């Protein structure tokens, strides 16, 4: 029956519950990276003595928070608890393929570790950039492991995205349309139409780049009349979509949770919320190259990409300024669910500010390739991302396990958080107007200041993720089993109880049509 | 170069980094507005016991959300586009300098006239003589005249690198079978500093750039005792 | 040829409790077996293989 | 990218107004931008063009028939 | 031309076919079809089938309203819609 | 228990024995390419079509003979279908990328040129065309094979599905010999590089096309399918026209424009 | 469009087998006809190792590393030339 349950599960639940556990144990993985690297920076100097090394563990830090963390835990872990629950149907449409999207995931993590184990690893920045990772310059099978492990990472979320779609648009009530349907499962759609289309340019990429290692191609290579830059346009082309999709199902949960905590039954302005984030995943196809703005490309080129990217900030600002307007008006009940959800607002705005700046290639010029390109992403990704994921955990934990946490306590972990996070990452816009490189194992003496502050900032987001872990203990140690939510004529996923039964909606909703 | 505790660009030694400096100052001012009034309406919109919890109507409300911020893309993009497009003007420069980037050293070509070739290493931290700065000396500085245009070509002959010098507002990836152009000019005599800027393996942190920035005439002299 | 798709459906539908994968009958759990071991000692052989691989050899 | 399950009318005007509209919208931005007279170039009395083996049914038959002065020369050259 | 390839009515089995006899009868025990509302009054609630006691309804309560209103319908005196106060009736098997 | 119309599938070992097939098919794919040894890649492959066997086995099970495919559940395989083939669509296009972009902006090691100095290309009026007769003759006749079917005629279908298939096995004879006569190979720079990479996966698509086509056959000749539900033949007709649309691309820009 | 034929009506099984052996199955032959005309090997061109083609940045997995998989020795030369 164990087996039965857990390996052989067709069950939308329990395969959301796997993607959890795993996503949150690749957040372990991915967080003892992130304090290496900044254990490295943290002094002058040299700390692991092999700046190889160093490079593999910042490149595997990257495809461990994106590929293992993120994109599990948003769409495999969230998407399958609560899409089914919030259509009312009865599983996804592919249930049994379900399954194979998370079991993908484990060796996709094992080749990743392989590739770090054998040789000197890959370190190649997770950009994977010829011909540094070609096969004289990183001769041997850590790339090749890292290719691997991206081949197996993108069929799990193909298969995901079409699972995802297919049961989205087919499996709702036969009176739900499109636009009855709740936003959370709208951004998963988005997502997931993002990673269909993005995914398979990839798969090419890393392909080429294979054949180039091992058969002799020339892709990449100008001595056969290839080109290293024909790879960074295939890298970007899934790299601009990649970061939607990372946070697509973040702005999803975080509709759901700002009209909750603002007692609404609904998010300000619905339409116009789905309307961005169309805009958002169609705008995000056509503004990969402001990747490339120091490759030399022609200056009508960075024009035109300089303005596509810019427009992004419209259909952006109407979401920011709807979860504004959705808290206006509110009964706010200060949970630590929606203290996430307002550090997200204020985080997510400072980091995609950050990125108009560098959408003028004119300063991306001075600023490409230093610590601002990674204060940018800190911000409006990795912790718009985290925050959106541990608000998410934090509201529906008790759907999912039954239990309560203690509020006191993740409110607490809510502040060592954002305070941690914030002196990490916000000394790095100063590192980076003034000059200092990215992927660097040291760096000139004037840079120590903001340097020391950044990495002693790491340590308490790592006090953070400790009190995390204890307080999820805490909750499983007690047993407070839930009763009642509030709000369920328009939350839709917490009408079963807590946690729902193993089959839910075995007899669907009535929905009729006036 | 940079210098402690520093918060902004480092001061603009030709006139396009003085431009980005002021374009950076516009932008800049605008991240602060939108930002603190983002926060600014957070609290608002937390510090009220008055409700409103009925559906409100979005339209028109909507309209001023798109609109400002339109109007407030355009006034960046405004001066950001003619900067780019000063930058990229013809410029007819006294002097074709080529770089090619290693693993981890840059050489140097100087082929006008003359036949001038050379490395240039980063001192290591056990050889810097005193008062010389830890990761950003090199044993051959680029020599070049001041308050001329000057164009650098950039290249490399193994794995990308890319060549930059901030202070003069440079950067400009090194792809190997590719010859990329940037144009260089000097307003004053000096030494200024730059770091390789896109990652080239385990020495990528340690392979600097140093431009040494000195009258024509110092400029001819250095060039002929090269003969 | 003839028709016999009726016969498998009544095999496939007889209330014995088997999943689908089982249902058809002995052969069923052989090539189950089979694909199951080939997996799993496969996998064990790969992780084998890491070790090996993971030291200068 | 997304909805795809009915396009009804609904779904049509939402095109229409949240993506063909904006469209045009800033293609009039981008048109009305780049507008603005250009320096017309020399004239050379090129034999390839300015083609006359028929007087035009029209006017002195000479003129083609949206001439513009400022940027049409005739076979002589520009008009003063 | 020739035969000899079934139908759907020779060979169709297990729910397939369910779904096809209930269908010919205009009948849909497996919820493929909207229902239409009545009035929705006190005298002409919506009758909501149940194979038990309890359904969960979703109410639209007025035409294009995007947000849906979900409650459970019990059996015995009709319930009304928290929002619109239209009236549902569940009627068991 | 149900009152609706969807699937809950029995639980099943294919997920894990796919997902760790495709570990063993990689890290099998690492050895060959590194340590000499093809013992993982075939274990990998090996389970690889036992899995793909007993899925599709158990789906054949759970459709014709246990009546689990409603209205509803065909039209979510047909969206699936339909998704899966836009991905290998897009699959295609970064390989149509990288032959546009080498060969639109030929660089000096090549000559400056394409074809490149020293490149050879076949003839596009020889086998390329003959492929893409064969290519296109087959969508005729596996569209003959369709309107047998719904029009209930058992043996004008097999003929026609017969036909189609030999037609698919056609093309894969006729391009594995023009692979053995070719006068440049992968090693041959970019031409052959984008030549035999886009080429080559087309002709796995082919492979696997004229496979499923052969599944088909075989549950054909089995009485599976009924002249109104035949799913898996809708499907791989519209795979295989799929596998006939990106062969005249390759054939327009690889061959043609590309010569 | 740019095409010649007529008939519409229904589009059956019927007409889909008349295209299939009245226009389809005769193009092939045409083209096997064609095919099997230009036929033959022609005088393979001097060798010259240009630096771009013949490429070897790893030795192949197979054979002796240096032979392409379906290498023909007639029309394939190695980095070295012709096979004798
Ligand atoms: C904003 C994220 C939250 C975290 C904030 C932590 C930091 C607090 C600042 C909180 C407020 C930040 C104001 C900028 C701090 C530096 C002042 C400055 O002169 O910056 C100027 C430039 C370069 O300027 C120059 O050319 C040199 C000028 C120096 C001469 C005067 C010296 C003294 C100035 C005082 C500086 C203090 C050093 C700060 C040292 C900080 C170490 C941690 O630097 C830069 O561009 C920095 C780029 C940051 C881009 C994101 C901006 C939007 C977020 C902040 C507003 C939201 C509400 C905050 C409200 C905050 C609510 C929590
Ligand atoms: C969650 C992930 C995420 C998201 C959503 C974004 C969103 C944006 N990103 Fe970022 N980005 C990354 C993750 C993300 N990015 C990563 C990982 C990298 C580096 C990859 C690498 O090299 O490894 C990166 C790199 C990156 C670069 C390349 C810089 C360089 O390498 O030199 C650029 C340049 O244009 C950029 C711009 C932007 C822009 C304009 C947005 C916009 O979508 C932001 C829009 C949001 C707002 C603007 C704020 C809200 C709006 C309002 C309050 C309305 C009013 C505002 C105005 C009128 C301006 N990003
Ligand atoms: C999601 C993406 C993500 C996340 C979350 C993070 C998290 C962190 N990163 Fe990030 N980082 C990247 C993506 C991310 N990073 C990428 C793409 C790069 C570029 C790589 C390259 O150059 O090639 C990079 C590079 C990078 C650098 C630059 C290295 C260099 O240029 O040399 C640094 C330096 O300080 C850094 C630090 C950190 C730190 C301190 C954290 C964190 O410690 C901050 C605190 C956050 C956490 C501790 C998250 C914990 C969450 C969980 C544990 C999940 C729990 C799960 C459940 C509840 C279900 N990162
Ligand atoms: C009959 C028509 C063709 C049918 C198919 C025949 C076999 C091709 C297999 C296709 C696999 C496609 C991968 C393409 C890789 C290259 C193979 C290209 C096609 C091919 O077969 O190319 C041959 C080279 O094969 C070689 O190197 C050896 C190739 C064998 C090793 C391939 C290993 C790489 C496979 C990696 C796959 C990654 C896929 C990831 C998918 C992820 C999607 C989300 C060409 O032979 P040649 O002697 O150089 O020149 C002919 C000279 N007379
Ligand atoms: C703005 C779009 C519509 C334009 C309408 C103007 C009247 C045209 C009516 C029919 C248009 C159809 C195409 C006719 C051919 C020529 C017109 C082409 C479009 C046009 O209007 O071309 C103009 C010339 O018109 C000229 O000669 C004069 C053309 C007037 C006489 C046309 C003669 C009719 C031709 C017979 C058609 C037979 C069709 C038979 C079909 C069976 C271009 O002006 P320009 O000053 O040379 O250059 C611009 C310099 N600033
Ligand atoms: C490089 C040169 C460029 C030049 C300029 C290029 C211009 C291209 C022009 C594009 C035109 C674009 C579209 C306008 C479309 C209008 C068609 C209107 C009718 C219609 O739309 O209804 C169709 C009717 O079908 C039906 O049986 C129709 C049946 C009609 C029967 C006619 C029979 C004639 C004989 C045929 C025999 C063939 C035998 C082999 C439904 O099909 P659909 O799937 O929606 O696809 C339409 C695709 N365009
Ligand atoms: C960076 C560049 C961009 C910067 C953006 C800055 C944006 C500032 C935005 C300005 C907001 C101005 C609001 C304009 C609309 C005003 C509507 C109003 O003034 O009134 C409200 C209407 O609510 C309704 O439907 C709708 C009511 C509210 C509609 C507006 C809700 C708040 C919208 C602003 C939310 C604050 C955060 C925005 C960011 C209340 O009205 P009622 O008729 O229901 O009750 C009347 C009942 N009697 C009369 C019969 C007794
Ligand atoms: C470098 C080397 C890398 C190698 C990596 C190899 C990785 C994977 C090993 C793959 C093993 C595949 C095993 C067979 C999978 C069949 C899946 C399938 O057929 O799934 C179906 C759904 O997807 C549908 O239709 C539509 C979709 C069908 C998808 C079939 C399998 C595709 C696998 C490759 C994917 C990437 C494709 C290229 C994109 C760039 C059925 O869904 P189930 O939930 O099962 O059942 C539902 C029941 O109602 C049916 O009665
Ligand atoms: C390698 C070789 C692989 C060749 C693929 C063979 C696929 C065989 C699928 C058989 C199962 C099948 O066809 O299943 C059909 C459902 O389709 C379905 O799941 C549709 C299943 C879609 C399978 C799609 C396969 C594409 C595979 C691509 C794999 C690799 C691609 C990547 C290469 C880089 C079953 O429904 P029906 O047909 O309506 O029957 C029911 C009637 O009898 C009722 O009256
Ligand atoms: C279902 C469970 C299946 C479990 C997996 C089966 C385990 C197979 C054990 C055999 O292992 C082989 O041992 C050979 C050594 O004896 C190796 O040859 C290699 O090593 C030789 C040197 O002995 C060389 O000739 C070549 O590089 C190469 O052939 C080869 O790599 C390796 O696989
Ligand atoms: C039922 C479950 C149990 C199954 C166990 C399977 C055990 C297989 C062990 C044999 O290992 C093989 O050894 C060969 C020789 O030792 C290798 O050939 C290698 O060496 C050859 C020497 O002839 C070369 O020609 C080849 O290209 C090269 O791949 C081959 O790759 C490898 O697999
Ligand atoms: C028409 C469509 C849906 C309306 C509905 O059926 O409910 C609505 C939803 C969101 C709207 C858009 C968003 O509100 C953002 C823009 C707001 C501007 O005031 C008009 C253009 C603007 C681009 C809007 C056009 C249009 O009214 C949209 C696209
Ligand atoms: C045996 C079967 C008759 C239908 C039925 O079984 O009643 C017939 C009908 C159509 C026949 C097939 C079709 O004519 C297509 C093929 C024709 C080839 O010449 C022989 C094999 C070939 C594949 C035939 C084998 C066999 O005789 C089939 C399969
Ligand atoms: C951001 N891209
Ligand atoms: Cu050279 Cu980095
Ligand atoms: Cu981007
Ligand atoms: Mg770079
Ligand atoms: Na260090
Ligand atoms: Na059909
Ligand atoms: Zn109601």
């Amino acid at each position: 029956m164990f087996i039965n349950r857990w390996l052989f599960s067709t069950n939308h639940k329990d395969i959301g519950t796997l993607y959890l556990l795993f996503g949150a144990w690749a957040g372990m993985v991915g967080t003892a990276l992130s304090l290496l690297i900044r254990a490295e920076l943290g002094q002058p100097g040299t700390l692991l003595g092999d700046d190889q090394i160093y490079n593999v563990v910042v490149t595997a830090h990257a495809f461990v928070m994106i590929f293992f963390m993120v994109m599990p835990i948003m769409i495999g872990g969230f998407g399958n608890w609560l899409v089914p629950l919030m259509i009312g149907a009865p599983d996804m449409a592919f249930p049994r393929m379900n399954n194979m999207s998370f079991w993908l995931l484990p060796p996709s993590f094992l080749l990743l570790l392989a590739s770090s184990m054998v040789e000197a690893g890959a370190g190649t920045g997770w950009t994977v950039y010829p011909p540094l990772a070609g096969n004289l310059a990183h001769a041997g099978a850590s790339v090749d492991l890292t290719i691997f492990s991206l081949h197996l990472a993108g069929v799990s979320s193909i298969l995901g995205a079409i699972n995802f779609i297919t049961t989205i648009i087919n499996m709702k009530p036969p009176a739900m349309s499109q636009y009855q349907t709740p936003l959370f499962v709208w951004s998963v759609m988005i997502t997931a139409v993002l990673l269909l289309l993005s995914l398979p340019v990839l798969a090419a990429g890393i392909t080429m780049l294979l054949t180039d290692r091992n058969l002799n191609t020339t892709f990449f290579d100008p001595a056969g009349g290839g080109d290293p830059i024909l790879y960074q346009h295939l890298f970007w082309f899934f790299g601009h979509p990649e970061v939607y999709i990372l946070i697509l199902p973040g702005f999803g949960m975080i509709s759901h949770i700002v009209t909750y905590y603002s007692g609404k039954k609904e998010p300000f302005g619905y339409m116009g919320m789905v309307w961005a984030m169309m805009s958002i995943g169609f705008l995000g196809f056509i503004v990969w190259a402001h990747h490339m703005f120091t490759v030399g490309m022609d200056v009508d080129t960075r024009a035109y990409f300089t303005s596509a990217t810019m427009i992004i900030a419209i259909p952006t600002g109407v979401k920011v300024f709807s979860w504004l307007a959705t808290l206006h008006g509110g009964n706010i009940k200060w949970s630590p669910a929606m203290m996430w959800a307002l550090g997200f607002i204020f985080l997510f705005t400072v980091g995609g500010l950050t990125g108009i700046v560098l959408a003028n290639s004119s300063l991306d010029i001075v600023l490409h390739d230093t610590y601002y390109v990674v204060a940018h992403f800190h911000y409006v990704l990795s912790m718009g991302a985290v925050f959106a994921i541990m608000g998410g955990f934090v509201h529906w934990f008790p759907l999912f396990s039954g239990y309560t946490l203690n509020d006191t306590w993740a409110k607490i972990h809510f502040a060592i958080m954002f305070v941690g996070v914030n002196m990490t990452f916000f000394p790095q816009h100063f590192l980076g107007l003034s000059g200092m490189p990215r992927r660097y194992s040291d760096y000139p003496d004037a840079y120590t200041m903001w340097n020391t502050i950044s990495s002693m900032g790491s340590f308490i987001s790592l006090t953070a993720v400790m009190l995390m872990v204890f307080i999820i203990w805490e909750a499983f140690a007690s047993k407070r089993e839930v009763l009642t939510v509030d709000l369920t004529t328009t939350n839709l996923e917490w009408l079963n109880g807590c946690p729902p039964p193993y089959h839910t909606f075995e007899e669907p909703t009535y929905v009729n049509l006036k | 170069m940079a210098y402690p505790m520093q918060l902004g660009f480092q001061d603009a030694t030709s006139p396009i980094m003085e431009e980005l400096l002021h374009f950076h100052d516009h932008t800049l001012m605008i991240v602060f507005l939108i930002s603190s009034l983002v926060l600014y309406i957070i609290s608002l919109m937390l510090t009220t016991k008055l409700t409103h919890t009925s559906t409100m109507d979005a339209q028109e409300v909507e309209t001023i959300w798109t609109i400002l911020p339109a109007i407030i893309l355009i006034l960046i993009a405004l001066p950001s586009l003619r900067i780019l497009y000063m930058m990229d003007e013809i410029n007819n420069p006294s002097l074709t300098v080529k770089t090619m980037g290693h693993q981890w050293y840059w050489s140097y070509e100087y082929t006008d006239y003359e036949d001038l070739s050379f490395d240039s290493y980063m001192i290591p931290t056990s050889e810097l003589k005193p008062g010389e700065l830890r990761l950003l000396e090199v044993d051959n500085r680029v020599v070049l005249p001041m308050e001329m245009t000057i164009r650098m070509l950039v290249s490399s002959e193994d794995v990308l690198h890319s060549w930059a010098v901030p202070s003069l507002g440079l950067k400009t990836d090194a792809i190997p079978g590719r010859l990329n152009q940037t144009t260089l000019m000097s307003s004053r005599p000096g030494l200024y500093y730059g770091q390789c800027s896109e990652i080239c393996g385990s020495n990528h942190s340690f392979m600097p750039i140093v431009l040494e920035l000195v009258p024509l005439k110092y400029f001819e002299k250095w060039s002929a005792s090269m003969l | 040829f003839e028709n016999r798709v009726a016969e498998k459906q009544k095999l496939f539908q007889e209330d014995n409790g088997l999943p689908v994968h089982l249902k058809g009958g002995a052969t069923d759990n052989i090539l189950y077996r089979v694909t199951m071991t080939l997996c799993l000692g496969g996998t064990l052989y790969s992780l084998y293989c890491l070790g090996w691989a993971s030291f200068p050899h | 990218k997304g909805d795809h399950g009915g396009t009804g009318a609904r779904t049509w005007r939402f095109l229409t107004f949240g993506l063909a509209l904006p469209s045009v919208a800033l293609c009039t931005l981008n048109s009305w931008l780049h507008s603005g007279h250009r320096e017309r170039p020399a004239f050379i009395p090129y034999h390839h063009l300015r083609i006359r083996t028929k007087p035009f049914s029209w006017g002195d038959g000479n003129h083609t028939f949206f001439h513009n002065p400022r940027v049409n020369p005739l076979p002589t050259g520009y008009e003063k | 031309s020739g035969g000899g390839v079934p139908t759907d009515e020779e060979q169709a089995t297990g729910l397939e076919r369910e779904v096809m006899l209930a269908a010919r009868k205009g009948q849909d025990p497996y919820n493929i079809l909207a229902p239409k509302a009545t009035s929705g009054t006190k005298e002409d609630p919506n009758l909501v089938p149940s194979i038990t006691n309890k359904r969960i309804v979703g109410c639209i309560c007025e035409e294009d309203n995007s947000t849906v209103i979900w409650f459970w319908l019990h059996k015995g005196e009709a319930q009304r819609c928290p929002s619109c106060g239209t009236h549902y009736k569940l009627v068991p098997h | 228990h149900q009152t609706h119309a969807y699937h809950m599938v029995n639980p099943s070992p294919w997920p894990l024995t796919g997902a760790l097939s495709a570990l063993l098919m990689t890290s099998g794919l690492t050895m060959w390419f590194h340590f000499n040894s093809m013992t993982l890649l075939m274990i990998g492959l090996t389970t690889n079509m036992l899995t793909m066997y007993q899925w599709w086995r158990d789906v054949i099970r759970e459709s014709t003979f246990q009546g689990h495919h409603t209205p509803a559940v065909q039209k979510g395989l047909r969206y699936g279908m339909i998704l899966f083939i836009i991905s290998e669509v897009l699959f295609f296009t970064g390989f149509f990328w990288a032959f546009y972009h080498s060969s639109l902006a030929p660089t000096p090691e090549l000559g400056g040129c394409w074809p490149p100095t020293g490149i050879h290309p076949l003839n596009p009026l020889e086998v390329p065309l003959l492929n893409t007769s064969v290519l296109l003759a087959s969508g005729v006749s596996i569209t003959w094979a369709h309107h047998s079917l719904m029009e209930g005629d058992r043996k004008h279908m097999l003929q026609a599905l017969f036909i189609t298939i030999t037609l698919g096995v056609y093309f894969t004879l006729l391009q594995a010999s023009e692979y053995y006569e070719a006068p440049f190979t992968i090693s041959d720079g970019v031409y052959g590089s984008t030549f035999f990479v886009a080429t080559g996966f087309h002709g796995l698509h082919v492979i696997i096309g004229s496979t499923f086509l052969i599944v088909c056959f075989f549950r054909q000749l089995k009485f599976h399918f009924t002249s109104n539900h035949h799913f898996g033949f809708e499907a791989a007709a519209w795979y295989w026209h799929f596998v006939d649309v990106v062969w005249l691309f390759l054939y327009v820009s690889i061959y043609w424009w590309g010569s």
